[PDB]
């Protein structure tokens, strides 16, 4: 319930990362996934993991109204 | 509260050092006859072997692992003035050698993951070298980055595992010279971002006897640091920064339960229990009590 | 004619094995009409090379399993709504017992 002013401390966000690393050391991966699902709801200031994504070959602009057609091309 | 058991492993010659991986499922044991082994484990709970090879031209002293997010890298240092880097293709291959030394090499350690893939190596002449790999694609390309002189024979190094945004990278190195003259034995350095170099931070002048090992403690979000010293008596310090950076230094442990010379120090994952192996053939574990006082919590005999 | 008959009965694992081994040039080349993908990095929005897994600008592993948090060298399942994914079987096992994206972005990745 704590407001966004308390969660923005650079000390609260170190404990969470340490806990996540501890969980990953024991390979409790689904537990970590559930914890992440809970956290991303309890505060909106965090950011989910950034990964790869695919592109339109001619367009170039990030595919993400025929369902087999580029969104812009 | 601690019991003992014997692991089902067969070795031809005497062992020198043993290390674990990140998850605790692999292993590496350097031996007396210049042979290292890999000891993998199964769901049932038994250790099998996977590899064995001969590496150097002299006795091998220490081996260590590296973080899994880079590969399956190892690291070994010998008396032949070299330190090698291995990988996994089910047969391990050599990928780089570090020949830039001019005397016996005594320690090799891997930097924390939060700063890339680096390496630290000290020699008996009194010098440490910090290596790096510009790309994580080619493990045959390494470059020498930093050079630090200590003016004393080197015996052990240790990194600071902290990964905060308000802690500069720091290292610690100890000496073991048995000279009659009294002088400092443990030194601490730190890296200054503004000038991009390593400078002296503090010298623990309270120690004059030879030091045989040094280990830091996983920070786990604490407001200070913890250090352990391996000498004629086990000592535990506490380095706290005051807003190079000035430090406040204390003492919280002066155990003498060995009547001998301690030889190895190592912490656990959280940073609350300590392991000390001495010259009496027994391993003793220490842990802080409920009133922030360090009290022995088990004797194990070999 | 054989390939058409096989495709009618929905036996792809043999239809494509014929294409892999057939002695004719046209039928062999029939396999490689727009079967290559281009994947870039979401942090920097720049295309990646052909035989690598690390971004050349950000210098970070862009292909990380959202579940196992390791490096994905082989096959990589991907989702078109929130751009999250990872190992094939890890994601398949996860979605059997839940309906939320493993990365934790509030996306029902199957429309329930
Ligand atoms: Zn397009
Ligand atoms: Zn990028
Ligand atoms: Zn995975
Ligand atoms: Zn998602
Ligand atoms: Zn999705």
């Amino acid at each position: 319930g704590s407001p966004l002013d308390v969660l923005k401390d650079e000390r609260v966000q170190y404990w969470i990362e340490n806990y996540r690393n501890l969980l990953d050391a024991w390979r409790f991966w689904h537990k970590r996934a559930e914890f992440d699902i809970h956290r991303s709801k309890l505060d909106p200031s965090s950011k989910p993991l950034a990964q790869v994504f695919v592109s339109c070959n001619f367009c170039g602009k990030s595919i993400s109204s025929k369902v087999t057609s580029c969104p812009g091309c | 509260m601690f019991v003992a058991r014997s692991i089902a492993a067969d070795h031809k010659d005497l062992i020198h050092d043993v290390s674990f991986d990140f998850h605790g499922r692999r292993m590496a044991t350097c031996s007396s006859d210049q042979s290292v082994k890999v000891w993998d484990k199964s769901e049932s709970g038994d250790w099998h072997c996977t590899a064995s090879w001969k590496t150097h031209s002299g006795s091998v002293w220490r081996v260590t692992w590296a973080h899994p997010e880079f590969g399956q890298v190892l690291a070994s240092c010998s008396f032949d003035r070299t330190a090698a880097v291995w990988e996994e293709i089910s047969h391990w291959v050599k990928r780089t050698t570090l020949v830039d030394s001019r005397t016996s090499v005594t320690d090799v350690k891997f930097a924390p993951k939060h700063m890339g893939l680096m390496l630290a190596t000290c020699s008996a002449d009194g010098i440490v070298r910090i290596y790096e790999a510009p790309d994580v694609m080619n493990l045959s390309q390494w470059s020498l980055q930093h050079e630090i002189s200590c003016k004393l024979s080197c015996s052990c190094i240790s990194w600071n595992p902290s990964s905060s945004r308000a802690h500069s990278p720091m290292i610690a190195v100890g000496s073991d010279d048995s000279s009659p003259n009294a002088m400092a034995k443990v030194q601490i350095f730190e890296y200054n971002e503004n000038t991009r170099k390593y400078a002296k931070a503090e010298t623990l002048m309270t120690v004059t006897d030879p030091v045989h090992d040094i280990a830091f403690a996983p920070n786990l979000g604490r407001s200070f640091h913890i250090l352990a010293i391996a000498t004629k008596d086990v000592r535990i310090f506490t380095l706290k920064p005051v807003r190079p950076t000035k430090f406040e230094i204390h003492i919280v442990a002066q155990f003498d339960n060995h009547n001998s010379q301690v030889w190895r120090v190592s912490w656990n994952i959280t940073g609350t229990v300590l392991a000390s192996s001495g010259d009496d053939g027994c391993v003793r574990l220490w842990k802080a009590n409920y009133m922030d006082n360090w009290k022995c919590t088990g004797i194990l005999k070999g | 004619s054989y390939i058409d008959l096989l495709q009618r009965f929905r036996l792809w694992n043999v239809s494509n094995e014929v294409v892999k081994l057939s002695t004719s040039r046209a039928v062999s080349c029939l396999n490689q009409a727009s079967t290559t993908l281009h994947v870039n990095c979401s942090h920097c929005k720049r295309p990646m090379s052909s035989r690598g897994w690390v971004c050349d600008r950000c210098h970070r592993c862009a292909s990380m399993c959202a579940v196992c948090h390791h490096v994905v060298k082989g096959l990589f399942v991907w989702c078109q709504g929130c751009s999250h994914g990872g190992h094939l079987q890890h994601i398949m096992k996860w979605l059997e017992g839940s309906s939320h994206c493993p990365a934790g972005c509030g996306h029902l990745c199957e429309y329930s």
